[PDB]
This record gives structure tokens, C-alpha cells and sequence, in this order.
């Protein structure tokens, strides 16, 4: 019960059970992994009063793969995390092409979960006295 | 200053207006020190 | 596409988050610069008293960065891949100035710039420019010019606090390994060994002089007022 | 008047404990001034990388009724 | 204390501060340039804060417009 | 007339709109300069607080421009097309100074200048001049001289506000395309999404959560004082 | 000065603290002239 | 000044008298501002 500032919440593809009248929830590291799935699945203007939430990775569809592109991809990913996921620090972004013919680009993101609580983390019994900005 | 009572007339020297800006800052900080001393 | 010679690009932007492009606001060069240069400065406070042999220099702040490079414009007709134009370099320089220099009445300022070439990616604003005109056609049309440029660096204030993840103010957790003691761990987290009885009370420990090697502890922050 | 005998200012690296109404020990400034001094005022200045404090010692012999203006209508 | 120095709890390499208004910290976007505090016998204590603000390209002052530095 | 070698000209003017010519106030050179040079400067405000890693940068001003070039006067007799004069270069330099330097008692100032050569067109004021005399006839008549010049830039204040078409203060209209929402369009026009209920009331919209894709909307300005 | 009543708050300009030391000397010499005039 | 009451003693620094002339101008302009405020 030491790791209570990562928090608890709804699972992303919310599932409803009938063996008990409840919706499944996630916590800790599991919760972090689903947060990342949400962020990179939504476009910048799709939320109603949150006009700047999501990412622009679609800009790179139907384009050739080179050094300039790879640099741009890395920048897009790092900024989305700095703005929207306070609980982690990116470690490495590995961008490679696994198919000579099929139009595939493979991106592998590795990251580290923070041991100390961020000033941007809105978890209920903490942000009240620790959420300065 | 918030008062036109404390401005001085500007006279320059043809020695050939950097020195005009330094003297104007010194008059500003003296008159703020004199005003703060009359506070309770 | 390794074999492709990439060319340097500059794009203009409307907002401080760099997501809303200026329409027709992209410049692509025809000849790459030879080199580019960066500059980094850190400032310290160095006051000391008389009679002493050294000062413990203190951190003050980190100053903004600087990038510099040079360009060449030429439409004479000896460079493979390009054509000679009726008006020379007149439209190349006028499009370059519209992107990097001209005042924009929609935002009441000049444009935000993103500079990309290969591994390089830089955001900021223009500070200085010099353009010198070298060759001319007989009717006074220029066909060669040289430009020197200086760019400053821009960071938005919401992104500065996220990059300076500033952390006695926040909460912390550790796991006990064999060889740990409670006053040595308190010193590395707070800077003082004297808080060990407050850490033990917040965790419900009675026999704190022997810690078991699987326990997860919390370390609360210090109160502020 | 006796507390106005010796007056002055000492500037040094800041700490949070010097407040009006405390004593400091002053050394190395000659036999005329060395000794224990009573602090009558403090100024804390924090900027450009450092925290310094100006400590004031001794009293001004003037009375409130003599030096302050606009007491009366 | 004959140590030849001034006793502090930590190294004097990094100076830190906090500003609290009505019980909590002002957001870390505000840049405080300078802080002054004075106290003296037979006078009322005072303090001053210098905050960077204002932008000619926007035509406004965001800190001034906030409810943090309002009299009272 | 492509094959014609054009020569640089300078004309003097009486008014700040450049429509009333000074009589006998036009200079034409006999030899063109080799090159010319421009200078551009933008100033920013760079104050920051101690303890931080970057400063909050704010645009301040665009400073005036600068043009520089050099001239050569020679009446020795080896340049094709010209004649040797009895008095050398005396009348060439005296006419050049009357145009660009001399005080005019009708306007209580020196003249407004327009400089044209090919693609170049520049309006402003003389700041600096140096003239060096090189060769002489035996009786002391000069036949060769070199001149260096620096010109500042002039904009009339009525034309500055028309070039800075400065626009939450003015009115706007858009047409609804498929994919638009009312709070996203309000954010791009005002900078904040919270004004969407005032935009819907000014257009008579009841079902604003579904917009039809041919509607033209108005966006009124925000009120002052 | 022998009094903390006459010190001013220090504000510098990032124009790139020599000018800070010159303004502080001018406030010191003005307030000594004002004090000497009240002598008998 | 038209009065010898307002002159200060001259102390220079061997730092190796340009700074002496700048401080003397600042004392002159402050005391003219203080005199003009007592006019009706």
C-alpha cells in the first residue's frame, strides 16, 4: 500500500461483469499501460473541452522512411508523453522497418515507472497538497 | 514615477545620451527611499 | 533512400505548441550549408569575503541557446538538377524573407520557426540577418547572393516545468534490501538523519532497529507551514 | 542614550535566526568596536543565486514624538 | 563558534524558496526575480516580490489578472 | 532592351508620400557599384528568474534597415562612351552632394531619397559619407575620387499600420465543412473554447451539437473596458 | 549607511550588475548630504 | 549648485576619476528636484 499515488481507475475497453454488478478496474502499472494505449489512439481535436490531447502520428502515413522522419517521430512521441503522462520517463525509442514490400513501420517504446510523485499527477489523496502545477 | 512633479529637463553634451539614462535611474531610486521612510 | 541527398527545410508556425502551420510558409534550400554551430552558457554567483582562499560557487541559471549558419543562392546555370529562371534569385529571396522575417498581422509578431535537416531539429526565432548581392545581369537582375543568420531558442513555459521534473516536497517509496538501516536511508532522502522516528511512526514500525528484507516503506514529505 | 553609543551595520551570508532583539559577537574590527552587539534591525535579500542578510546594531537616540511627522491634525 | 564560517544545515550551493498564498503554493510557471524582507524595532514588518510579466504581442498581463496577488 | 546595361539612379523628393519631385534633383552614375548589402535586426526581451533552465521569450521590436555601397568617379579618358571634361569631376561631385546631402530651406531638412537599379527600390535618408580624392591635374584639378555611403530606411506612419494589418477585436465569418465542431472552431478564433454558447446565441442556433455542412456563421468580437 | 532603512531592492536586467554598483553609490552620497544640512 | 552646503568630499579608488564626475551629476539633479517641489 506504498504505491498508492499511481492510483486506481476504469479499464480502457470497459468490461461489465454479471457475476457481480461491477465494471472492471485497473491499478498501478496496469493502469499506466492502458493510459499509453489511450493517448496514442486518439487525435488532437477529438476531445470536447480538451482541444489539445492526443497525437499526430498519422501525418507520416504514405511517406518514405529515412533519418529525417525518424527524428520527427521521436519528437512527436516524447512531447505527447511530457504533456499527458506524468507517471513515466521514456528510456528508448527504437524505429525499424521489418518488411521490404509491405508498408510497415515498427516502433518500440521502452520506459521507466517513476518512484516519486509528479506535480502533474491528479490522484485524489495526493494532489490536494502536492499538485502545484 | 507616478508623478510629473519629479521629472528633470534633459540636457545632452555633444562630446564627439547613454549617460542620460543612468542619471535618470538614480533620481528614481532616491525618491523611492525618501517616500518609504515616512511609512509607519 | 540512404543514397538521397537531403536538403534543409524551414517551416513557419502560428502557435507556441507548433501544431498550426502558416499557409504557404515552408522554405526549402537548393544548396546546403557547410557547417553549423551551437552555443551553451551557464551562469554562477561568485561573491566571496576578503581574507579567504576560495569561494563555493553557486548555481544561478542556464541562458538561452544559439544556432548559426550561412546560405548561398545561385541561378547561373552550372549546378546539375536546376534550371535558369527569367528573374534569377528574386523569388527565392522574397519567399525566404516572408517565412523567417516578415511581421504577421494575425498574431502581431513574426513567425515561429522549426528547422530540420537530418538529425537536427530546432525551434525558435530569428535575431539577425545580412544579405549581400554579388552578380548581376546587364539589366540589373541579381543571380547570386550570400546570407548569414542567427537563431534563438524558444521553450513554452508549460513544457519547461515538465522537463525540469522538480522533486522533502513529494512522496517516495522504497523496498528494504539486506544491509539497510533506517537512519542511513533517512539521510539520503531528506538530507538529515534526525527524521527516523517520524518515518517509523508513519509505517507502524516498533522494532525499527532490525528491518526485514522485503518490506515496502513510505516516506512522507515535510509539512510546509 | 547609552544604547546609542555605538551604531552600525554588518553584512554576511544569510541564516533564518537573526531577528531584532538578539545578540551577536563581533570580532576583528578593532578594540574600539569589538564585543557583543544588540541587534535592532534585519534586512533579507534574495536574488541571483544567493541569500544575504544586513544586521543593524545600536539604537537611534531620537524619540517617536521628535522625528515622526503628521501625528497631529 | 570558532570555525571561521557561518553554520548552515546544508551546502550554500543552491538557494530555494516557496511562496504560499491562502495556504498553498503559487504555480511553478510564475518567475520570481527577487525577494526582499525587512524587520525593525518600533516599525511594522514588510516584504516585496518582483515577478516577471506582460507581453506586448498579446496586449496583456496574465499574473496581474490572476487571483493570487489581490489585496487582502 | 535586355542587352542594355542599366545604370543606378537617385532622385530627391519633397514629401513623405514620394510624389513631388525636387527640381533638378536627379543623379545618374557613370559606373555601377560592384555589390550592395542589407542588414536586418529583431529585438527580444530575455529576462528570467534565478533557478530556472530557460527564459520566457517575448517579441519586442523590429529595428530599421540599412543599405551600403561604394562609388567611383573618374574622368581620365580610358572608359568607352564618355568624354574628358575641362574641369574633371568637379561638377559630378557637386551635383551628387546637392541631391543627397544639402539642407533644403523649403522643408527645413535634407531630401527624401529613392534609389533604383534593376530589381532594387529603396526609400530613406543619408546617414554617412566619406569622399577621398586620388588623382589630380598639375594645376590641382581632381580627376578621380571614391565615395562610401550608408542609407537608412523610411516608412510613413500611415503606411505602417496598413502593412501591419493588425486583427477578439474584429468580425469574422466561416462556412461549415463536414468534420467541424463548435467548441473546436471557437478555440482557433478566440484562443479559448468557453465562448461557444455566445457564438450559438448570436447565430440563432438551438441544435449546435450537430452543424449542417453549408451554414455560414458570424463570430463577433469581444467587448472592451 | 549605518541604517537598513535606506536600502533599495535589487533588480537587474538581462541585456546580453556593473550598473547596480554605480546606482547604489549615488543613493549613499545624496542621503549623506541631506543629513549634514540639519547640523547646526 | 549655488551653495557650498551641498558638496561632498572626494574619495577615489586605485583600481588599476571617471566615476567621480558621474556621481557628482546625480547629486546635483536630485537636489534640484527637491527644491522645485516646494514651489507654489
Amino acid at each position: 500500500k506504498s504505491k498508492d499515488f499511481l492510483g486506481t481507475g476504469w479499464g480502457f475497453p470497459p468490461e461489465f461483469e454479471t457475476s457481480i454488478g461491477q465494471v472492471k478496474t485497473t491499478s498501478g502499472v496496469e493502469d499506466i499501460q492502458k493510459s499509453l494505449e489511450i493517448l496514442f489512439s486518439t487525435k488532437i481535436g477529438e476531445r470536447i473541452m480538451q482541444p489539445t490531447y492526443g497525437c499526430n502520428l498519422d501525418e507520416l502515413l504514405f511517406s518514405p522512411i529515412n533519418r529525417t522522419l525518424k527524428t520527427y517521430v521521436i519528437e512527436l512521441i516524447k512531447n505527447a508523453i511530457l504533456y499527458h503522462e506524468p507517471r513515466i520517463d521514456p528510456e528508448k525509442i527504437d524505429i525499424t522497418q521489418g518488411n521490404e514490400i509491405e508498408g510497415e513501420l515498427l516502433i518500440h517504446l521502452q520506459y521507466i515507472v517513476r518512484a516519486t510523485n509528479s506535480r502533474k499527477n491528479m490522484v485524489y489523496p495526493f494532489y490536494l497538497e502536492e499538485g502545484t502545477n | 514615477p507616478i508623478e510629473i512633479k519629479e521629472l528633470h529637463i534633459k540636457i545632452t553634451v555633444d562630446d564627439s545620451e547613454d549617460k542620460q539614462q543612468l542619471v535618470a535611474q538614480c533620481v528614481e531610486q532616491v525618491l523611492d527611499v525618501l517616500k518609504s521612510q515616512k511609512e509607519r | 533512400s540512404e543514397g538521397k541527398l537531403e536538403k534543409l527545410r524551414i517551416v513557419a508556425y502560428k502557435d507556441s505548441k507548433f501544431s498550426d502551420e502558416v499557409e504557404n510558409g515552408e522554405f526549402i534550400t537548393l544548396l546546403n550549408p557547410e557547417k553549423y554551430k551551437f552555443q551553451y552558457r551557464v551562469e554562477q554567483n561568485e561573491d566571496q569575503a576578503s581574507g579567504t582562499s576560495s569561494a563555493p560557487i553557486r548555481f544561478n541559471k542556464i541562458l538561452p541557446q544559439t544556432l548559426e549558419f550561412d546560405f548561398l543562392f545561385d541561378r547561373t546555370g552550372v549546378i546539375a538538377g536546376y534550371e535558369v529562371t527569367e528573374d534569377g534569385i528574386i523569388n527565392d529571396i522574397d519567399h525566404f524573407k516572408k517565412v523567417v522575417y516578415d511581421y504577421n498581422g494575425e498574431k502581431h509578431k513574426p513567425n515561429y520557426l522549426m528547422i530540420t535537416w537530418g538529425s537536427l531539429l530546432f525551434k525558435g526565432y530569428l535575431k539577425e540577418m545580412d544579405i549581400e548581392y554579388k552578380l548581376f545581369r546587364p539589366d540589373g537582375t541579381p543571380i547570386r547572393a550570400m546570407a548569414t543568420t542567427k537563431i534563438g531558442e524558444f521553450v513554452e513555459e508549460e513544457l519547461r516545468t515538465a522537463q525540469e521534473n522538480n522533486q522533502p516536497d513529494m512522496s517516495h517509496y522504497r523496498t528494504v534490501k539486506e544491509g539497510d538501516t533506517l537512519p542511513l536511508m533517512t539521510y539520503r532522502i531528506y538530507g538529515d538523519s534526525k527524521y527516523y522516528l517520524e518515518v517509523a511512526k508513519a509505517n507502524g514500525l516498533t522494532n525499527f532497529r532490525r528491518l526485514k528484507t522485503g518490506t515496502e516503506l513510505i516516506f512522507p514529505p515535510l509539512q510546509k507551514q | 542614550q547609552q544604547l546609542a553609543k555605538t551604531r552600525g551595520r554588518i553584512k554576511f551570508q544569510g541564516i533564518p535566526t537573526v531577528k531584532p532583539g538578539v545578540n551577536l559577537l563581533l570580532e576583528g574590527v578593532g578594540d574600539r568596536f569589538n564585543g557583543k552587539v544588540f541587534i535592532t534591525g534585519v534586512n533579507h535579500q534574495i536574488s541571483e543565486g544567493n541569500w544575504t542578510v544586513d544586521a543593524q546594531f545600536g539604537l537611534n537616540p531620537e524619540w517617536f514624538s521628535e522625528s515622526e511627522s503628521n501625528i497631529h491634525t | 563558534n570558532n570555525s571561521g564560517t557561518i553554520e548552515t544545515s546544508q551546502s550554500v550551493d543552491r538557494v530555494t524558496h516557496k511562496i504560499l498564498i491562502d495556504g498553498s503554493e503559487i504555480p511553478g510557471t510564475y518567475q520570481v526575480k527577487s525577494i526582499q524582507v525587512t524587520k525593525e524595532v518600533n516599525r511594522i514588518p514588510t516584504a516585496r516580490l518582483v515577478i516577471l510579466d506582460g507581453d506586448a504581442a498579446e496586449r496583456d498581463f496574465k499574473v496581474s489578472n490572476s487571483d493570487h496577488f489581490v489585496p487582502g
